[PDB]
RNA sequence: UUACUCUCGCGUUGUUCGGAGCGGGGGCUCAAGAUUGAAAAAUGCAUUGUGAGUUCUGCGCUAAAGCAAAAACCUGGGGU
RNA sequence: UGCUGUUGCUGUUAAAGGGUUCGUAGUUGAACUGUGGGCU
RNA sequence: CAUGGGAUAACAAAGGAGCUUUUUAAAGGUUGGAGAUUAUGGAGCUGUGCGACAAAUGCUUUCCCAUCUCGGUGUGGGGUUUACGGCCUCUAGGAAUGAAGGAGGGUAGUUCGGGGGAGAACGUACUGGGGCGUCAGAGGUGAAAUUCUUAGACCGCACCAAGACGAACUACAGCGAAGGCAUUCUUCAAGGAUACCUUCCUCAAUCAAGAACCAAAGUGUGGAGAUCGAAGAUGAUUAGAAACCAUUGUAGUCCACACUGCAAACGAUGACACCCAUGAAUUGGGGAUAUCUUCACGUUUUCUGUUUUUUACGCGAAAGCUUUGAGGUUACAGUCUCAGGGGGGAGUACG
RNA sequence: GGAAGUCGGCAAAAUAGAUGCGUAAGUUCGCAAGAAGCAUUGGCUCUGAGGGCAAAAAUUGCCAACUCAGAACUGCUUACGGCGGGGAAUCCAACUGUAUAAUUAAAACAUAGGUUUGU
RNA sequence: CGGGUAAACGGCGGGAGUAACUAUGACUCUCUUAAGGUAGCCAAAUGCCUCGUCUUCCAAUUAGAGACGCGCAUGAAUGGA
């Protein structure tokens, strides 16, 4: 999918962080540039995590996949349910 | 090594309840002592307490469904049909 | 995709000409064709693919014949090939999908059976990489 | 907290745990003990160190079998 | 006695191609670095 | 065992960005012999300068930082050359056989097809059921009889239920490794051919051991049960008839999951590669240039890949085969693999 | 002497702990199995291995509680208690279980499994 | 009165002729039922005759085992092996 090749993109090029704690540290300071949510999110913290997102202005994508399916996407080991990428580099999106 | 060659845990039952009825048992037993996935969060972590009722280890939520195993492949259809006639 | 696995005799290929010198209204320096094909590759490109843009928006018919080298060999000096070689990527990437598919659809025999071929050619591939040193040893496929 | 990068790490005798937050530094709290004293020498009779046993307690909590209830008491949400 | 076949057998119907594929030992495996020259 | 030769081959290594030379000058860090002590120097060690010459890839480089008609030549004509500035950085970085009418991968027509999986619907027919009508037979055969019927059979019209199956179009046509695969729409992952001045660079062919799939019948557990129907029942026929024919009917026939691994599983013809005469066709893709409809179709000529047909050399015991070989073989050698050795006993006995 | 006794090996005799080696037919693959069978064992004097705590620390000191293995010497009158005899076959019931208090414990009853009936 | 039903109660045959030595009948007639006992098993805890007949076990076996079957009176969820 198109997500998926510019993930690959931001995992070796860019800057990003995994987890929901460090993604709302992020967007309390501007260093955000996209935030990317599994389906498999419970409902009161995709709610808490898309208010954030409003505030600040931030773009936000619904990724079709839980979060197994998302951290196999960072080629990463374990699950995440929500990834924030602080840095983008020669990436669209 | 291993330790058994046909009959892994109905190896408690010795010699005694024949070999079909053992044969028979030993694919309900498995299911109901094994880790199912869960659909809420993403671990494997659902285990059977009682006949029908089932809890997740991580989650620590509580599902009904199954005497022996988490989805019963007649739930899966009826799933299914009532989500199209929703849609339609 | 022809002869092995398969009774395919198909012949469709390419043909490289018997002159190997660029045409006369070519006026692009070798060194701004390097630039062009690593600039493509940070973009995200695999080397087939950074060829047929060249091919066909930019008048460039050969890479090989304008600066000397070929554009995988190209890459390897800059630091941009790719972890495996794309060969192998692809494939993988193919039998990801297939695993996929069958893990609902249980019954589809002729895919499993095409999946049965696809890793016979992965295993093939890699140990012709482990051989020439282009993977690590103990490099795995892992279904 | 680039912790799991390409054999990830911590831990039990033992069947496992982590981006839904491991490990390290610094802390808050609960349970069971230890220590200092008052009692208490005014009493009793005429000493302080290790191994073995011991269900209080802790290790949070087979089954088509999944392990009583209420009084009494405690805390909170509102209101005064 | 070319009816044991390396030299040198047979396998449509006389005896005899495995139901079809994948595949490890094994056997087999494309081209290329090379025209010496001058004198009677 | 020693030694001469290097054409054909084998072993090992590598996987291609782990990839200057010379000349001068300066600075430091054998004493008579034997036994001790020390110092001066060679030679090499670094770091300074100096002279001379190379370099298979241009440092009068690159990079962004900025700031502003004549002459020679061939036959009076032809062809050949010729007729914004300044600046500061940075600077192993271009020297590597070629891309097999061998393999792998990519992109495209959002290509091609009864290829595979999933979900919704559609179509008549067989059977049964009531609703509307009618009245004496209907069924079946060579001829009959078992069988149904005034308690209304058969026949007629419109419907309802359930389970199978997709007629005509359907063809020496298509898809699939083989077994196999035909209604429509939505959906999922594949496969082959063609086109290419895309990529890669020997990664290949064929096989003991090992693995996966495999019509029908058969087995196990759940469903389903319209049609047909092994076993069985009842009529006939017959010298007899356990059979062929007629009326029925259990297991089955259909679906899900798990076994079994057999077929005239046949082209009775193992796989890969080369050469090879002629004439009409056919399926899919592409290239070049008069017909119909409003982009599709169709004309003519080439081309790659597929299933075939007719009338050459050659081969064969013959029947026959022939670009699709059973040809190119006593003028006997492209590579790998399976099987046979008079007929029975017998694919039997034992393990 | 060794079942010749007796309806009948009734009763008695016999085996015996622990450790090493070894173990058939049959089978629902779990067993059969302690199958069968062979060997050792005392006392005394020694040696080796198995740890905790403090300061190439791959080093130094202090200390506790037991077990196993090996060797030399020296004995038996085989010597508390406690502790399976084994094998080859036929009939019945699958198995654990229940059951005639006071003559019957079994092949009887129950059982999981299979089938049928009513709703 | 007319249909269905046996994992309902239950039931499941007799006579003679016949093959190149004899013996035995694959074969053929005949009387008969709702159907005439199929697959298996046996002198079995089921066989009167009976201590049946052959083999094995012993010096000697009315006992045991393996076979044979016209089975007084074996036999399929009254479940057979
Ligand atoms: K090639
Ligand atoms: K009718
Ligand atoms: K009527
Ligand atoms: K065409
Ligand atoms: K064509
Ligand atoms: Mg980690
Ligand atoms: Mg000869
Ligand atoms: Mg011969
Ligand atoms: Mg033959
Ligand atoms: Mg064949
Ligand atoms: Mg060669
Ligand atoms: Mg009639
Ligand atoms: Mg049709
Ligand atoms: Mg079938
Ligand atoms: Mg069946
Ligand atoms: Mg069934
Ligand atoms: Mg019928
Ligand atoms: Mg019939
Ligand atoms: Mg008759
Ligand atoms: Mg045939
Ligand atoms: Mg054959
Ligand atoms: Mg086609
Ligand atoms: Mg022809
Ligand atoms: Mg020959
Ligand atoms: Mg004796
Ligand atoms: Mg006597
Ligand atoms: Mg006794
Ligand atoms: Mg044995
Ligand atoms: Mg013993
Ligand atoms: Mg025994
Ligand atoms: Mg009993
Ligand atoms: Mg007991
Ligand atoms: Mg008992
Ligand atoms: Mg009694
Ligand atoms: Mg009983
Ligand atoms: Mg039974
Ligand atoms: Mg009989
Ligand atoms: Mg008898
Ligand atoms: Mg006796
Ligand atoms: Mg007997
Ligand atoms: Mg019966
Ligand atoms: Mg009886
Ligand atoms: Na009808
Ligand atoms: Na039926
Ligand atoms: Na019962
Ligand atoms: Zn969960």
């Amino acid at each position: 999918d198109t997500i998926n090749a510019k993930l690959q993109l931001v995992m070796k090029s860019g800057k990003y962080v995994l987890g929901t704690q460090q993604a709302l540290t992020t967007l309390r300071q501007g260093r955000s540039k996209l935030v990317v949510i599994a389906n498999n999110c419970p409902p009161i913290r995709r709610a808490e995590v898309e208010y954030y997102c409003t505030l600040s202005k931030t773009p936000i994508h619904h990724y079709s996949g839980n979060n197994l399916d998302l951290g196999t996407a960072c080629g990463k080991h374990f699950r995440t349910c929500v990834l924030s990428v602080t840095n983008v580099g020669d990436s669209d999106i | 090594a291993k330790r058994t060659v046909k009959m892994g845990v109905m190896g408690r039952y010795g010699t005694r309840y024949g070999a079909n009825p053992r044969k028979r048992a030993k694919k309900l037993e498995v299911s109901q002592h094994a880790k199912h996935f869960c659909s809420f969060c993403g671990k494997f972590a659902f285990r059977r307490k009682a006949v029908g009722i089932w809890r997740c280890d991580g989650c620590s939520k509580t599902v009904a469904g199954g005497a022996y195993t988490l989805s019963t492949p007649n739930n899966s259809t009826v799933r299914s049909t009532v989500r199209r006639l929703r849609e339609l | 995709m022809v002869r092995m696995h398969g009774n395919g005799r198909g012949k469709a290929s390419s043909a490289l000409p018997y002159r190997r010198t660029p045409p006369a209204w070519l006026k692009i320096a070798s060194r701004n064709v390097v630039k062009m094909v690593c600039k493509s590759s940070r973009k995200g490109m695999m080397p087939s693919q950074i060829g047929m843009e060249l091919r066909d928006s930019m008048g460039i018919a050969q890479v090989k014949n304008v600066t000397g080298r070929k554009i995988l060999r190209i890459l390897k000096h800059n630091g941009l090939a790719p972890e495996i070689p794309e060969d192998l990527y692809f494939l993988v990437k193919r039998a990801t999908q297939m695993r996929k598919h069958l893990e609902r659809h249980t019954t589809d025999r002729d895919t499993k059976y095409r999946l049965i071929l696809v890793e016979s050619r992965i295993h093939r591939l890699a140990r012709y990489y482990k051989r020439v040193k282009q993977l690590p040893p103990t490099w795995k496929y892992e279904s």
